[PDB]
RNA sequence: AGGAGUGGAGCCUGCGGCUUAAUUUGACUCAACACGGGAAACCUCACCCGGCCCGGACACGGACAGGAUUGACAGAUUGAUA
RNA sequence: AGCGUGUGCCUACCCUACGCCGGCAGGCGCGGGUAACCCGUUGAACCCCAUUCGUGAUGGGGAUCGGGGAUUGCAAUUAUUCCCCAUGAACGAGGAAUUCCCAGUAAGUGCGGGUCAUAAGCUUGCGUUGAUUAAGUCCCUGCCCUUUGUACACACCGCCCGU
């Protein structure tokens, strides 16, 4: 029904590409799943994943400091 | 600034040097009962090096110039 | 290491003709302009330089990342018995002092 | 003679690229109108250059 | 059932196309530098990696190397050879699948060594 | 007498340490703490890891013209031109 | 509107007007500007609305987690560059302790340089709205002066007594 293929979140990515975009936590999971495949693969950046250290450029200062551990 | 304790590692590391040359003799032979000369000079087609420059000794090769130029008889 | 007595000799000539050479130690720049086509790299500028401060023929002045040499008269005498020039090559120049 | 082993890095993007055209300061370098002067220098021939401090 | 995958293109047909067509029709990203261009000459860099091939094992995975530089991404034949985990100086032995080779920073291990710490305070202020 | 920041939420420079290859080179206040114009991708950090050198002028003094090779191509490099 | 920057020989390393390619970062061409010659009449912040938010945890909001992006220039890795697509931490004026504020001042925002190969929460200037508040005082914090005491003069971080 005409909604271009960029303006939507399940485009081309690792292993297959997504299609389809359902209801709820259809594709959530399906993008959460590779973040979980990040974690299992032990990469740098999906272990500081796993340790809840984001990555995609945030700095950390102040960050874990209330209710840390 | 001053010694990182760096002297036990390559005992004085000698300048790069391969060999010390007084005299050629085994590359030069012209002895064929009549003292003509006898050469083996081969050059690649250019401007820059011709059969003045001199030659490494191999079974098998032709090291000329600087172009790298490979020629082997497979 | 094998400073070329060509470039010696070239060097010593451009010095002659007036009495200052193009001088750097950046080595981010292989070759001056002026440096150029006679291979001439900033090894050699360093080579000429510490080789005139030890023989003391020419006094060195340093200032704005820039180099000075002052040509004095046993300069050009020893430059002339070291090169083997005639004797009547000197810059004496008289216009516009 | 140093020319196979230094190059291996072209540096013409980076604050390596502009130094102070006097102490060769890499530090607090002054760009404007091509001045190419740090901030001690400039302000040493801040009257020489032409600026004078009026303001 | 079904076959390998990897970022929806298939094996069979990674090892399709030209290397050229493998840069140039890939995912977002990784390309841009050989799109300008990487130099060339790179010959001296196969002829090691055919030694280590050689020196490796046979029925076994490429050693590990000394290389510090990014990896690419080539026909399936080849892409997997090892490649260490530079920790200071060293290249640790980690199985790494050719999904993950070529991607960002050769070190799949820790880069520093944590220190010692103790409670909030004593060694937390002055 | 009023207009705002915090022991009120995420981000920016400096200390008690980097047992990894690693800050040590300023301040117990105004008059240190978005300051060294300090927004280092590498280049500026030599700091930290085989970090090409003789490229440590000394003609010191001497054998010798070979006194010597700062080059690239291979088990002469598991780090394209180390 | 305001300050004002901009065609560079250490280097394509500028501001870019106009049409083409796409919702998009970006590429193409002709070029205008070495500048009161072009950007630029420098068309942002704002004031409007005879249609759509309504006291949420959210269209008052950000790692809106992860994937689509890329610069005639060494590779954007806890990636300081980036245009697209919901969720969420948190906050109901911020109990102590208090910066700084005399009229185009505080505050309200945007722009331009230094930053800069792209890079502003910083900083340095600039206009852009206009205030109930003050014509006072030593209460606090200081600092200065006068008188005064001193056994201090290395000058109270002084000197000095006794066990």
């Amino acid at each position: 029904y005409k909604i271009p293929d960029w303006f939507l979140n399940r485009q081309k990515d690792v292993k297959d590409g997504k299609y389809s975009q359902v209801l709820a936590n259809g594709l959530d999971n399906k993008l959460r799943e590779d973040l979980e495949r990040l974690k299992k693969i032990r990469a740098h950046r999906g272990l500081r994943h796993f340790w809840g250290l984001r990555v995609r450029g945030q700095h950390t200062k102040t960050t874990g400091r209330r209710g840390r551990t | 600034k001053k010694r990182k304790k760096k002297s036990y590692t390559t005992p004085k590391k000698n300048k790069h040097k391969r060999k010390k040359v007084k005299l050629a003799v085994l590359k030069y032979y012209k002895v064929d009962e009549n003292g003509k000369i006898s050469r083996l000079r081969r050059e690649c087609p250019s401007d820059e090096c011709g059969a003045g420059v001199f030659m490494a000794s191999h079974f098998d090769r032709h090291y000329c110039g600087k172009c790298c130029l490979t020629y082997c008889f497979n | 290491m094998l400073m070329p007595k060509k470039n010696r000799i070239a060097i010593y000539e451009l010095l002659f003709k007036e009495g200052v050479m193009v001088a750097k130690k950046d080595v981010h720049m292989p070759k001056h302009p002026e440096l150029a086509d006679k291979n001439v790299p900033n090894l050699h500028v360093m080579k000429a330089m510490q080789s005139l401060k030890s023989r003391g023929y020419v006094k060195e002045q340093f200032a704005w990342r820039h180099f000075y040499w002052y040509l004095t008269n046993e300069g050009i005498q020893y430059l002339r018995d070291y090169l083997h020039l005639p004797p009547e090559i000197v810059p004496a120049t008289l216009r516009r002092s | 003679g140093h020319q196979q082993l230094y190059w291996s890095h072209p540096r013409k993007f980076g604050q390596g690229s502009r130094s102070c055209r006097v102490c060769s300061n890499r530090h607090g370098l002054i760009r404007k109108y091509g001045l190419n002067m740090c901030r001690q220098c400039f302000r040493q021939y801040a009257k020489d250059i032409g600026f004078i401090k009026l303001d | 059932f079904r076959k390998f995958t990897y970022r929806g293109v298939d094996l069979d047909q990674l090892l399709d196309m030209s290397y050229e067509q493998l840069m140039q029709l890939y995912s977002a990203r990784q390309r841009r530098r050989l799109n300008r261009g990487l130099r060339r000459k790179q010959h001296s860099l196969l002829k090691r990696l055919r030694k280590a091939k050689k020196e490796a094992p046979p029925m076994e995975k490429p050693e590990v190397v000394k290389t510090h530089l990014r990896d690419m991404i080539i026909l399936p034949e080849m892409v997997g050879s090892m490649v260490g985990v530079y920790n200071g100086k060293t290249f640790n032995q980690v199985e790494i699948k050719p999904e993950m080779i070529g991607h960002y920073l050769g070190e799949f291990s820790i880069t520093y060594k944590p220190v010692k710490h103790g409670r909030p305070g004593i060694g937390a202020t002055h």
